[PDB]
């Protein structure tokens, strides 16, 4: 029925720029009310801006931290939102969605002008702005002293993955959600419990970052 | 074969369609909506409706008021499996979902005096002009709005 | 926050729970409630006076007084550990919106377990390379609510995840402590305490 593809997400960097733009399908676009959310790292839904209807004269409504720096818009021959953002800066990351936005009045009780709803959402895209470059990670293995693992150390940018065995396929791995350090870099941790006995166990992890081309394996031993 | 909806409505129309305030088709909207997001709100004296697009096929901002000798069945704004008995209705022809909002809130304290609506069901085209005319004059914030004496018709 | 909602709530399966959300706003202004998911779009559940989108299920509804609105759950299932915010207008009066700070309800759905944890000392290959980091893994646990300690109660150059769930649909988390080579030889040994409802804890020593 409804739906609503974002895009324009991705790796940018401090002052820079970008544009969103937002599909949408199901329903009567060119007269709806348009909105984009966006949702910090850790944090909660903060509301960002607003665009009306022919009847309103496409006016649009910001929040006060971007008002001047975001302009929001609308092609309703091709049914695309956009959010164009200049000056981006850390504190503007997140993830941004578009919402169909509903008009809500009771007569007895409301006060104008009204309130305003969030009927439909999108999946969202995911708009990071750090200092970090790029950064290919380091691994070292976690020996047993039966838990054993590989460590992911100071990359950048998500994701990363990983496989045991040489893309073994063995169960009992378990990969930690990883950890954006203070110093803007990602470190993540893979684990998998093996048999206390099976010495010829040979394990090696194996860690892939297309981001960087990076591919390494780590014969971690009992050492 | 006494009045029917349709009716109200296209003729409420007429004077807004003659003076240019919406378009021509915009009575077969309102009928559209009034099917949809029914506007019958029960009242003191006599039932009301607010027959009314939200801004599409407007031009400038404009009300048409009209008074039922005879109670019509409009079904009711609010879910009551009971229909409104309407005697007095005010068609809204506003384009601005911010000015819309505002023009209801007033339509409200309007209703909400019965005595005025008793006099409404028994006065005439200029009595009922120029006392909704000083109305919109003395309501505060009220935006720009369009309302001549044609405006005011009595119908059935 | 013009609206201000409980940071958590808890709940029992098949029990009843409501959220708040507070702000003056609410006294003129109607509120809207949405349900948040990790990785998901928000649902919008209810909005205005008495208003359920078709599709919410009947156990969601809302009601306002005064400064404050609320939601309440009635049957809490474990489909509705979630967050929820509230939205309305920030002013009496404003084109502009606002969302809440939000509310973690965890809906109580599963037996505790208690966390399993596992502490590796700074690998040779990583002190070769003239850096250290201790790394303890926290697994299996149940309700998600661990905090991680690092025999001195001193503890710096912490970095510790949010917790997350598996697909055991138990949570797992982790902490990272990283320290100089000559740090992990100058102290006695550094020590992993997890708190997870009142304390596993696991010590790793510079050997
Ligand atoms: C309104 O509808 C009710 C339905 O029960 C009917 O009894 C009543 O006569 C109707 N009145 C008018 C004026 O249509």
């Amino acid at each position: 029925e409804v739906q609503l593809v974002e895009s324009g997400g991705g790796l940018v960097k401090p002052g820079g720029s970008l544009r969103l733009s937002c599909s949408a399908s199901g329903f009567d676009f060119d007269n709806a009310w348009m909105t984009w959310v966006r949702q910090p790292p850790g944090k909660g839904l903060e509301w960002v801006g607003r665009i009306t209807g022919p009847g309103e004269g496409w006016s649009v409504d910001y929040a006060a931290p971007v008002e001047g720096r975001f302009t929001i818009s609308r092609l309703n021959s091709i049914n695309f939102l956009y959010l164009e953002m200049n000056n981006l800066r850390m504190e503007d990351s997140g993830l941004y969605f578009c919402a169909r936005t509903g008009k809500y009045y009771d007569f007895w009780s409301g006060y104008p002008p009204g309130e305003e709803y969030f009927q439909d959402w999108g999946r969202g895209t995911l708009v990071t702005v750090s200092s970090a470059s790029t950064k290919g990670p380091s691994v070292f293995p976690l020996a047993p002293s039966a838990a054993l693992g590989c460590l992911v150390k100071d990359y950048f940018p998500e994701p990363v993955t990983v496989s045991w065995n040489s893309g073994a396929l063995t169960s009992g791995v378990h990969t930690f959600p990883a950890v954006l350090q203070s110093s803007g870099l990602y470190s993540l941790s893979s684990v998998v419990t093996v048999p206390s006995s099976s010495g010829t166990q040979t394990y090696i992890c194996n860690v892939n970052h297309k981001p960087s081309n990076t591919k390494v394996d780590k014969r971690v031993e009992p050492k | 074969g006494n009045v029917s909806q349709e009716d109200i409505i296209r003729a409420l129309a007429e004077p807004l369609i003659d003076d240019g305030m919406v378009e021509k088709e915009f009575a077969d909207h309102v009928i559209e909506r009034e099917k949809q997001t029914p506007t019958g709100l029960q009242a003191e004296p006599v039932g009301v409706a607010i027959p009314h697009t939200m801004g599409e096929y407007v031009r400038e901002n404009a009300i048409s008021v009209g008074i039922l000798t005879k109670p019509v069945n409009f079904t009711g704004w609010y879910q009551s499996e009971e229909p409104v008995p309407v005697r007095v209705v005010f068609m809204l022809a506003i384009r601005n979902w911010f000015d819309i909002t505002n023009v209801l809130n007033w339509i409200k304290r309007v209703i909400q005096d019965r005595d005025f609506m008793r006099r409404l069901l028994t006065m005439n085209d200029e009595e009922i002009y120029e006392e909704i005319y000083k109305k919109i004059k003395q309501a505060p914030n009220l935006t720009g709005i369009h309302f001549t004496k044609k405006y005011v018709r009595h119908l059935n | 926050y013009e609206l201000t909602q409980e940071t958590g709530v808890s709940v029992a399966l098949g029990r009843t729970v409501t959220i708040t959300c507070r702000g003056d706003s609410l006294r003129s202004h109607y509120a809207s409630w949405y349900q948040k998911k990790p990785g998901q779009a928000p649902i919008l559940l209810f909005y205005g006076k008495n208003n359920r989108p078709s599709g919410v299920p009947d156990r969601f509804s809302g009601s306002a007084s005064g400064n404050r609105a609320s939601l309440t759950i009635s049957g809490a299932q474990a489909e509705d550990d979630a967050e929820y915010y509230c939205s309305s207008r920030d002013k009496s009066g404003s084109r502009l919106s606002v969302f809440g700070g939000g509310t973690k309800l965890t809906v109580l759905s599963q037996p505790k377990a208690a966390p399993s944890v596992t502490l590796f000392p700074p690998s040779s290959e990583e002190l070769q390379a003239n850096k250290a980091t201790l790394v303890c893994l926290i697994s299996d646990f149940y309700p998600g609510a661990v905090t991680v300690a690092w025999s001195s109660p001193v503890k710096a150059g912490v970095e510790t995840t949010t917790p997350s769930k598996q697909s055991n649909n138990k949570y797992a988390a982790s902490s990272y402590l990283s320290l100089t080579p000559e740090q992990w030889k100058s102290h006695r040994s550094y020590s992993c305490q997890v708190t997870h409802e009142g304390t596993v804890e696991k010590t790793v020593a510079p050997t």
